[PDB]
């Protein structure tokens, strides 16, 4: 379980739509490759309750 | 079996990257009314660029 | 003198002509790079020149 959400207030359960994005992207990258980073990416995504 | 079965798949998920590594290719044909449902390693040997 | 691809890929060039015996010649899109940060590079990745 991820639970994920932004209140203007911290007390105000707004509407709207949020994706949390995870990526093994690496163990000490030097990134002068250039080539992208990521290794894995396992996007989930959801409408705000 | 109009034309024929076809397929169109996306390279996004599989994420075509250059340490996402090497694909492999592999069908499960199965039959109707028969069952002996056939498999098939063709194209599989992907091709690193 | 910078040109562009035809309909056929291809191209056409004249090159002018006061110098020693030995010329050697390339022509890119991109530029040049030999910068490699470290000699072990299992990162990598190259456009063919
Ligand atoms: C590089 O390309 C140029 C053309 O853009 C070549 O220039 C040509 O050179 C010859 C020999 O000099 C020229 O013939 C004569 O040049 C003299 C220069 O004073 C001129 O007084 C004469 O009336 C006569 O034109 C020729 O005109 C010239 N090209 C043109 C525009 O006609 C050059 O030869 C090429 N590189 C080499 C040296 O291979
Ligand atoms: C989205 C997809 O499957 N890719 C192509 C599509 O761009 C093209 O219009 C179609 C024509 O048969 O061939 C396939």
């Amino acid at each position: 379980n991820v639970s994920v959400c932004g209140l203007y207030t911290y007390g105000k359960p707004v509407p709207g739509h949020v994706t949390v994005s995870i990526c093994r992207k690496y163990s000490d990258a030097s990134d002068c490759h250039g080539e992208d980073s990521q290794a894995f990416c396992e996007k989930f995504s959801g409408q705000l309750n | 079996s109009h034309g024929c079965f076809y397929q169109q798949v996306k390279t996004k998920v599989f994420q075509l990257k250059r340490k996402e590594y090497e694909m492999k290719l592999h069908t499960e044909a199965q039959i109707q009314e028969e069952g002996t449902v056939v498999e098939l390693t063709g194209r599989q040997s992907s091709e690193i660029t | 003198s910078n040109a562009t691809t035809d309909e056929h890929g291809l191209v056409q060039f004249s090159i002018n002509t006061t110098n020693v015996m030995g010329t050697s010649l390339t022509v890119r899109v991109n530029y040049k790079d030999r910068s490699p940060c470290y000699g072990y590079q299992w990162v990598s990745e190259e456009h063919e020149e």
